[PDB]
Parts: C-alpha cells; sequence; structure tokens
RNA sequence: CGUCGUCAGCUCGUGCCGUGAGGUGUUGGGUUAAGUCCCGCAACGAGCGCAACCCCCGCCGUUAGUUGCCAGCGGUUCGGCCGGGCACUCUAACGGGACUGCCCGCGAAAGCGGGAGGAAGGAGGGGACGACGUCUGGUCAGCAUGGCCCUUACGGCCUGGGCGACACACGUGCUACAAUGCCCACUACAAAGCGAUGCCACCCGGCAACGGGGAGCUAAUCGCAAAAAGGUGGGCCCAGUUCGGAUUGGGGUCUGCAACCCGACCCCAUGAAGCCGGAAUCGCUAGUAAUCGCGGAUCAGCCAUGCCGCGGUGAAUACG
C-alpha cells in the first residue's frame, strides 16, 4: 500500500546529472546522499553509489527496479 | 387550569405541565411509549401519579432536554411530583414518603488525575 | 439600538462595567435590555509538577473569560455622552456593533 | 538549551516545517505551549507568581 | 518537596495579580513576553531602589506600569533624571508610550520581597546567617505583623553540608486562605555556590 | 471488533469514515 | 469494613411484580450496566415459564430460590500450622446472596443458545429440584457436615 | 517534585519535677474522620498541622434577556419559522439555606441512636490544600549555581544515518476469543471543549480516503458533530465460524522540501494466534466498579491504542 500521489519526486541533485551523462553516453559512478530520489527509467543502466550514513553503496540501477526509491538499496542497519 | 414542576436528575431537565384530563402524555411531541420505546424503567416516571390514585384525572405536556433517556425518566418523575403538589399541597403527607419530593443528587464523579478515571488505579506490578 | 460586547479574564472587572455603562445610559436613551451574562469560555491547562518525571502529580490552571451584553435601543443623543469617555475598568475589552 | 541551538528564532527554515518552538523563557523545547510560548515548567512558574493575567489555579 | 506557593494558591482572594491585561489567543504570548521584559530591565536595574514589585496595566498600546520601592528616590534621580532616561529606555523597548508611576513603601519591613533581598544581600557580604534570620524576624515582628517566618537554604557558612535554618514568631497559617501573607524570594550568589531566602509576613484575615 | 477497520465500529473507534462509515 | 457495619442497601421494588428479590436476580444477571437487557432477559423468561408451564412464573422464581440456598457451609481457617474447613452456619443475607448468584451462574452453563430460554429452564428446572444451581447448594452442604469434626472451632 | 502521608501528629513560652539527659503540658476516662470536642490533671496558654475561610455538584430566590416557548395567543414555506412575551429551561453574578437548631431516648459532658420538617441531616458528594521531619530520594539534560575539565575542539554548520536494530525477558495497555454476541439498516437521548488563512454547512466528482466549488461564523447566534451503548426491523445458528482482525500482495489518497530506513488514512485481495489463560498478581465500597462514546493539550502530519477531562447506562459485597 504505497504511494506519492502525481510528481515522482526526484533529488534533481543527480537527475539533471545523469539525464546529462546520458549525452556522452554513460558513466562510471555517482556518490549521493539523496536516497529520498525515485529511481526513474533513465537511470537504469547507471550505477549509482547511495550513502547509507557511514559510507556510499554501489548500486546498479535495472529495469526491474524502476519504481523503486535509492535508499531501499542501502540498508542502513548492520545485523547479526 | 394549568400545574408546573421540574424535575432534575444526572444532569437532565424537564417541564413537566399537567392538566385536567385522560392520562394522555405528550413528550417532546410525542406519545410516552412513543419516546421511551421499549425501556422497561419508563413506568417509573409516571409513578408520582399512581401514588396518589391520580393519572385518571390527569393529563401532561412534558418538554426534556439534557443528559440520558433514563436520567430524564427521573427528571420527568420529579417534575410530575412537584406539579401534583402545585395541586394540591395535601399531596406531600402521602406522596413525601416515597421520596418522589427528593432531588437525586449524585452525578458524575469528577475524573483524577493518577488514576485511569475517578477512582480506578493504574495497575503496579513487582512493587 | 447599539449592540455591545465585553470580554474580560475578572468577572468583577466585567460587572463594574456593564453597570458602569447601563446605568449611565439609562438616563438618556431606552431603558436598555439589561446586562445579559454570556456563557463563560474556560482554557485549562494542565501540568506535570516537577521538573523531571513524576508524572502522576499534576496541577490545573485555567483562564476563564467571561462575557456581557447590555445592548440599549434608540441610539439616542443624550446616551453617548453620559457614557462615550468615562471609562474605568482596565482588565476588560470592548467591541460595539449595531 | 545551548545557545546555539536558540537560534531557532532564526526565521529562515529553509523549510517552514524545520521551525519549532521553543520556551520564551527557559529555551525548553520538549513541551512548549502555544497560547504562552512557554513550557510547562515556566509557565507553572510565572503562573504561580501571578505574571500570568487571568490565569487561576483551577478546581472542580 | 512539598507546599504551593502562598500567592499562587492566594491569587483568588487576599492577593491580586501583577499583570491585569485582556488579550486573546493572537495577543497574549506576546504582550507577555514583552510584559516580562520590562521586569527584565527593571528588576536588573531599579535594585537598589529595592524594587518590591511591578504591576502592568494595559489598555491597547498602553502600559500603566507601576514600580513600587521603598526608596521612590532611587527611582527619580536628580531632579527627575532618571524617572526620564528609563521611561524613555521602556519606551525605546517597545514602541508604545509606555508611563512609569513609582510608589514607595510604607514601610519596607513589611515588604517579604524585600526582607527576602535584605538577608539575601547579608548573606553574600559573609554575615552569620542565623543572626540575619533571627534579626530580620524581628524586624518584621517589630513593625506590625501578626507573624513572620525567614527561611535559607544550605551551604550556609561556605558549610560542604547544605543546611536549612529556621526561624519565626506569631502565627503564619500557610493553609488558610484569608491569611494574606505576603512572600518573597531572594537569590544568593556566592563564592562557593547559590543560597536561597524566603519570607512570609502574616498580616491580618478576613 | 473494534479493530475491523472494515466495518462500521472499525471505523468509528479510528475515528475516520468511508465506505463502511460514510458521512451521512 | 473495619468502622461500622455497612447497612444493606435497599433495592427499588420489581418494574412489573413490585419485588425486591427480583430486581436483584435481574442486577446479577446484568452485565456492564445493561440493565434494560438485563430485564427483558428476566421477563422473557418469566413468559417462557409462563407457557411450558402452568403455574405463575413469580411463585416458580420464589420455589427455585428456596431451593437454591445452603443452610451450611465450610469457611477455611489457620490452626497451628494447617487449615481447616470449618463448618459454619449461613446468614440469612448470604443465603440470599448465594442462591441468586448460583441460579445465573449454572444458567449461564446451560446448552440452551437463548439467554432467557437458559434462565427460565434453571429457574423452573431448580424448583423441581433438579438443576445444576441446586447441586452447588448441595455439594457445598455436602462439603459442610463432612468435617463436623471440625465444628467445635465455631468461628 | 516524589515518598512515609491528608497519616493525625510535631513543637514552643512561662511555671512545676529531676544532679542530668529530660519530664510534665501532648498522659488518663468519654468521643471524633482528626492532638475533634468533653471531663479530669502541676500546669496555664500558644505555634506549625485538623478543621474553617476558596472552587465544583445538589434546592430556592433577585436581575438580566439575540440561547429557551403555542407556557398563552396571532400568523405556518408546521422550521420556535415570524410577530410577540419573559413565565419556564438555561446562561452567570450576587444571596438564601443546615445549626444536632426541633422532638424522643442515653449521657455528666462532648456527643451517640432514633423521629419530623426539609433538595439536602449531622464532615450532603467531589476538589484545592499535604505539619517538625525521613529517604546523602529525583533532577547539573527546563532553568539557576560553587568547583573541576575542552577551548581549529568536549564549541559551531550541514547532508545522511541512529534514537524505530533483534535469538530473548518483564512492566503498562489495546483488540479479542463471541449468541447477555457480531453485521446491515431505521430511529432516539449528552456534557464538556476547540475553531479567521481555522473549524468547515451545502453541492458536484470519486466505492472511499479525499479532490473542486462554496454559504457561514471575530462564534449561547456558524462549524467540528455522527453520540454509542440503546430502541425497532432484518440477517448469521454454534462453526474458529457473518467470531477475531494479526500478517502479507496490490492499487490510491493526504501532510510535507522529502514518507527506503521510518507517517497516518482509504479500497480489493489475504484472513494469523486466539475457545477465557500455570505459579502468581492488580483495581474498586457506590453514580463507585464495569461498560459506551465525545473533546482537548502537543501538533504540518503522525506511529495516541498514552495522558488530561466530559457525559450515557449502571452492579455486586462488607459477617467480621
Ligand atoms: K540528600
Ligand atoms: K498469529
Ligand atoms: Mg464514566
Ligand atoms: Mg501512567
Ligand atoms: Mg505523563
Ligand atoms: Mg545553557
Ligand atoms: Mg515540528
Ligand atoms: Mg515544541
Ligand atoms: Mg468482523
Ligand atoms: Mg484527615
Ligand atoms: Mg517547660
Ligand atoms: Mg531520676
Ligand atoms: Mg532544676
Ligand atoms: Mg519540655
Ligand atoms: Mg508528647
Ligand atoms: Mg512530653
Ligand atoms: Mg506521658
Ligand atoms: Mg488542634
Ligand atoms: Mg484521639
Ligand atoms: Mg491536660
Ligand atoms: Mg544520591
Ligand atoms: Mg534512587
Ligand atoms: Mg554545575
Ligand atoms: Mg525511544
Ligand atoms: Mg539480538
Ligand atoms: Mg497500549
Ligand atoms: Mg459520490
Ligand atoms: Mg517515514
Ligand atoms: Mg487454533
Ligand atoms: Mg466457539
Ligand atoms: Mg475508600
Ligand atoms: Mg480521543
Ligand atoms: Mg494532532
Ligand atoms: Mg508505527
Ligand atoms: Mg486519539
Ligand atoms: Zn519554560
Amino acid at each position: 500500500p504505497r504511494s506519492l500521489k502525481k510528481g515522482v519526486f526526484v533529488d534533481d541533485h543527480l537527475l539533471e546529472k545523469v539525464l546529462e551523462l546520458n549525452a556522452k553516453g554513460e558513466k562510471r559512478l555517482i556518490k549521493t546522499w539523496s536516497r529520498r530520489s525515485t529511481i526513474v527509467p533513465e537511470m537504469v543502466g547507471h550505477t549509482i553509489a547511495v550513502y547509507n550514513g557511514k559510507q556510499h553503496v554501489p548500486v546498479y540501477i535495472t529495469e526491474n527496479m524502476v519504481g523503486h526509491k535509492l535508499g531501499e538499496f542501502a540498508p542502513t542497519r548492520t545485523y547479526r | 387550569e394549568q400545574y408546573y414542576g421540574t424535575g432534575r436528575r444526572k444532569e437532565a431537565v424537564a417541564r413537566v405541565f399537567l392538566r385536567p384530563g385522560n392520562g394522555k402524555v405528550t413528550v417532546n411531541g410525542q406519545d410516552f411509549n412513543e419516546y421511551f420505546q421499549g425501556l422497561v424503567r419508563a413506568v417509573a416516571a409516571l409513578e408520582p401519579l399512581r401514588a396518589v390514585d391520580a393519572l385518571g384525572r390527569f393529563d401532561a405536556y412534558i418538554t426534556v432536554r439534557g443528559g440520558g433517556k433514563s436520567g430524564q425518566i427521573d427528571a420527568i418523575k420529579l417534575g410530575i411530583a412537584r406539579a401534583l403538589v402545585q395541586y394540591n399541597p395535601d399531596y406531600r403527607a402521602k406522596l413525601k414518603p416515597l421520596g418522589f419530593l427528593t432531588r437525586d443528587a449524585r452525578v458524575v464523579e469528577r475524573k483524577k488525575y493518577g488514576k485511569h478515571k475517578a477512582r480506578r488505579a493504574p495497575q503496579y506490578s513487582k512493587r | 439600538k447599539i449592540r455591545i460586547k465585553l470580554r474580560g479574564f475578572d468577572h468583577k472587572t466585567l460587572d463594574a462595567s456593564a453597570q458602569k455603562i447601563v446605568e449611565a445610559a439609562r438616563r438618556s436613551g431606552a431603558q436598555v435590555s439589561g446586562p445579559i451574562p454570556l456563557p463563560t469560555r474556560v482554557r485549562r491547562f494542565t501540568v506535570i509538577r516537577g521538573p523531571f518525571k513524576h508524572k502522576d502529580s499534576r496541577e490545573h490552571f485555567e483562564l476563564r473569560t467571561h462575557n456581557r451584553l447590555v445592548d440599549i435601543i434608540n441610539p439616542n443623543r443624550k446616551t453617548i455622552e453620559q457614557l462615550m469617555t468615562l471609562d474605568l475598568p482596565t482588565g476588560v475589552e470592548i467591541e460595539i456593533k449595531t | 538549551a545551548r545557545k546555539a541551538l536558540i537560534e531557532k528564532a532564526k526565521r529562515t527554515p529553509k523549510f517552514k516545517v524545520r521551525a519549532y518552538t521553543r520556551c520564551v523563557r527557559c529555551g525548553r523545547a520538549r513541551s512548549v505551549y502555544r497560547f504562552f510560548g512557554l513550557c510547562r515548567i515556566c509557565l507553572r512558574e510565572l503562573a504561580h507568581k501571578g505574571q500570568l493575567p487571568g490565569v487561576r489555579k483551577a478546581s472542580w | 518537596g512539598n507546599k504551593i506557593h502562598p500567592i499562587g494558591f492566594r491569587l483568588g482572594i487576599t492577593r491580586d495579580w501583577e499583570s491585569r491585561w485582556y488579550a486573546g489567543k493572537k495577543q497574549y504570548r506576546h504582550l507577555l513576553l514583552e510584559d516580562q521584559r520590562i521586569r527584565g530591565l527593571l528588576e536588573k536595574e531599579l535594585y537598589s531602589a529595592g524594587l518590591a514589585r511591578v504591576d502592568i496595566e494595559r489598555a491597547a498600546d498602553n502600559v500603566a506600569v507601576t514600580v513600587h520601592v521603598a526608596k521612590p528616590g532611587v527611582v527619580i534621580g536628580r531632579g527627575g533624571e532618571r524617572i526620564r532616561v528609563l521611561r524613555e529606555e521602556l519606551a525605546k523597548l517597545t514602541g508604545k508610550n509606555v508611563a512609569l508611576n513609582v510608589q514607595e513603601v510604607q514601610n519596607p519591613n513589611l515588604s517579604a520581597p524585600l526582607v527576602a533581598q535584605r538577608v539575601a544581600e547579608q548573606i553574600e557580604r559573609r554575615f552569620a546567617v542565623r543572626r540575619a534570620i533571627k534579626q530580620a524576624v524581628q524586624r518584621v515582628m517589630e513593625s506590625g505583623a501578626k507573624g513572620a517566618k525567614v527561611i535559607v537554604s544550605g551551604r550556609i557558612g561556605g558549610a560542604e553540608q547544605a543546611r536549612t535554618e529556621w526561624a519565626a514568631q506569631g502565627r503564619v497559617p500557610l493553609h488558610t486562605l484569608r491569611a494574606n501573607i505576603d512572600y518573597g524570594f531572594a537569590l544568593a550568589r556566592t563564592t562557593y555556590g547559590v543560597l536561597g531566602v524566603k519570607a512570609y509576613i502574616f498580616l491580618g484575615e478576613v | 471488533g473494534k479493530g475491523d477497520r472494515r466495518t462500521r465500529r472499525g471505523k468509528i473507534w479510528r475515528g475516520t469514515y468511508g465506505k463502511y462509515r460514510p458521512r451521512k | 469494613a473495619r468502622r461500622r457495619r455497612a447497612e444493606v442497601r435497599q433495592l427499588q421494588p420489581d418494574l412489573v411484580y413490585g419485588d425486591v428479590l427480583v430486581t436483584a436476580f435481574i442486577n446479577k444477571i446484568m452485565r456492564d450496566g445493561k440493565k434494560n437487557l438485563a430485564a427483558r432477559i428476566f421477563y422473557d423468561a418469566c413468559k417462557i415459564i409462563q407457557e411450558k408451564t402452568g403455574q405463575e412464573p413469580l411463585k416458580v422464581f420464589k420455589q427455585a430460590v428456596e431451593n437454591v440456598k445452603p443452610r451450611m457451609e465450610v469457611r477455611s481457617r489457620r490452626v497451628g500450622g494447617a487449615n481447616y474447613q470449618v463448618p459454619m452456619e449461613v446468614s440469612p443475607r448470604r443465603q440470599q446472596s448465594l442462591a441468586l448468584r448460583w441460579l445465573v451462574q449454572a444458567a449461564n452453563q446451560r446448552p440452551e443458545r437463548r439467554a432467557a430460554v437458559r434462565i427460565a429452564h434453571e429457574l423452573m428446572d431448580a424448583a423441581e429440584g433438579k438443576g445444576g444451581a441446586v447441586k452447588k447448594k448441595e455439594d457445598v452442604e455436602r462439603m459442610a457436615e463432612a468435617n463436623r469434626a471440625y465444628a467445635h472451632y465455631r468461628w
């Protein structure tokens, strides 16, 4: 039962920093602190380093995860 | 012609207007039984009349506001009790002994702090 | 035919204010609607007595606001004079519409 | 109430949300009333002094 | 740690407020903060005069500040120089054309706040606490009063073991409402720490 | 019971409204 | 009750039979102060005993009660490192209490789905000398007596 | 501030007694809820506590009518709507009322039992109020404060994370295990409160949450607001079941810069444990307990089933 409304939120920090990295092909890594941002189509194929609070984690974003958030892939706590 | 009282119970007041007639009773524009739809208590309200063989010589128009049905039932009991003596002080002599003329003072006791509700105190363990 | 409102925190500051008006304009205007007592609106504050823990003590404080009406009909000429500028109560506030 | 933190007064919140109240008398953020801009402690104190007009000891 | 403020307890009767002004949920908090800010500069200034109370009446941009003191002269100044400077300092803080009456105390030995201040001072001047107390209780008892009582906190004479000195005469019924007991608290900064003075003065009843 | 959000009591208890308890 | 001896609450006569003992039984039936719901239950039962029986419900009632009152019971006590079931006579006030309580208790043990039926049957079933309410009453008396050896501990 | 504990009790002055610590008074007999009052007494009084003075509830009255009403009448779009009137109900200021005063019985008294008149009867019910002191109680993280300690960091700013981890254990609660019940209709009866960029009538759209439009109120006058338990009718028929709503999959709506960690809400699907709970243990003496719903503070929103209040229905029992 998830929901935002109308305006699939995305911090432009990386957006206009990825939609641009599309023009000159692709790239290698984009470390961000904005795990708030929603993953979107034009991200597929990229690799975003998401800060979990102590480190930036490598995340090869794929089609199957186009609707999820970035934090969802950078687990916060360390357990057993 | 007319005879008034009032009667109050658990914070519920009622206008009791007695008049010579059959036994018709209008409560907020409804038949006694129309208002007290199946509430075994009801009968009580008119008890003051039966006390003095009345009912079969009187009629009553009642207005009521505040509280709840059973509280209103009692307000009416006191109103009708007062109105009856308003029509004849000699009614006290035998109407009083049955209490009818007393206002029930007991009301919802205040909710104190530290308790769960006035008296119910919180549950404590390993004391 | 003036409608005046009298609110406050002291119930004697308003009685010595609604009558401060009526009696005056009671000899120059209509016989007035007398002072009408509008119900009060109470504001409660409940506080834990001590600074730390002890969430079972608490003390109760209320800020009750009293109200009045008066309401004199016949906005006469000799009325707005015995009144107008002869105020006294200081903890009162006044509204006027008619 | 670290002086540095009583910077709350700083309109500039960047985002209206982040703006929160604080006791105007002790800086206490944890239990401040709106109608007084005072926390439950400072409030109890001044009320006792009689410096809070109209405010009395409620009993019933 | 029991017993309520003897004043806050007596605001209904035998005791009026120190601020008489109506307000609504939109102003109250402000006219309050200010109303306080006033007592701020005031009490930090008029100290020497010996300010026992500061009533504040309001009407509408009108401020009826009434500084009560024992030495109404320290308020005024040379001819009338202070009650000019300050009276201007006030309207400077809050642009509200503020008045600023001044009253003398018919006996500063019946001003609980003062008695506290007095004793509280002697403490910083390193006096013998018990003496001060007994004395104060005397002054008050002498110049009228049906009862009186002073209380000092602890670390008396720089002692490591904080204590509490007593002293009192005549009636001082904190429980009876219609008592009319003035009360005053005086602090007491020191080379070794804080002490606390409390003054109680019982006068008349009904 | 009061814990069944798809019932009258459910809504009332949770002080909400919806299909199972619309505003009259 | 350390000071006085608590006077017994005097109840309001029945709305129908003008009986105080009825109000009691009703009260015991009642739970969560639903005196209306209570009253009805008893009454419907009265009409059920009125049908399946030719006798008047009020009288059937009285009887059952009378049959379920215990005249003896054992009250436990401490005596030199040991607890003893001391037979004790049973106070009239307490009898009526135990009787009315038991009926209702037993009644709600019955299998019949409808409340009033359960009260109905249990009540009439009681006046007949049978029923779980009466069995309790008997077990209690059997409990007492059966410890008459500890009767000298009068209490 | 908590606590012993609203438990009574803790003391002083002078006198008297004792070498002295100290004692007497405050012990004793009667009586109270009370060191409450009486009687006695080498003591006579007083202070802090009891009590009383303050608040709420219960009966009545006097000013005072933008909320009551055919009460009585004239109009009727039968809505107290309009005219009209303050009687009534209320609203809120001020007073009256109870004193063991009266009668009987018992006392020596204080008082005790009982009876009348009274709304109320012997502290009418609830609250505020908690003595000298005890716990080296609690709080240096509300604030204040002596002393120590850091002063490109033990100060300051951000972005992100954590305070929301989990094999597991306990406290306090919530919702239940059902027929004195659950569901859907229809219809009743409250009290306190809160609301001008805030309550939000009504209308339209949507299953709905909610969107769009929009009247009204500075609010006894408009809104929150439905009262729920009840009452009436109908369904379920004893089943883990039309009990119970945990968990999980979807699809949405709001607040907010932003709901992954970590929001509430709606709708569909899912439909867990649970059949009344071992040893042990908590509350409450009556409008109390038990049940039912309603408001508020904080607050954008909310993790409130928590607190703090409000009113409806309304028991059982106390030998001792
Ligand atoms: K200590
Ligand atoms: K489960
Ligand atoms: Mg209740
Ligand atoms: Mg608690
Ligand atoms: Mg708390
Ligand atoms: Mg600081
Ligand atoms: Mg905030
Ligand atoms: Mg805050
Ligand atoms: Mg269900
Ligand atoms: Mg006591
Ligand atoms: Mg002596
Ligand atoms: Mg000797
Ligand atoms: Mg000697
Ligand atoms: Mg002595
Ligand atoms: Mg002694
Ligand atoms: Mg002694
Ligand atoms: Mg002795
Ligand atoms: Mg005494
Ligand atoms: Mg005694
Ligand atoms: Mg003596
Ligand atoms: Mg310690
Ligand atoms: Mg400890
Ligand atoms: Mg320090
Ligand atoms: Mg935590
Ligand atoms: Mg673990
Ligand atoms: Mg809970
Ligand atoms: Mg629609
Ligand atoms: Mg979140
Ligand atoms: Mg199972
Ligand atoms: Mg079953
Ligand atoms: Mg008790
Ligand atoms: Mg709630
Ligand atoms: Mg909120
Ligand atoms: Mg949560
Ligand atoms: Mg809630
Ligand atoms: Zn504060």
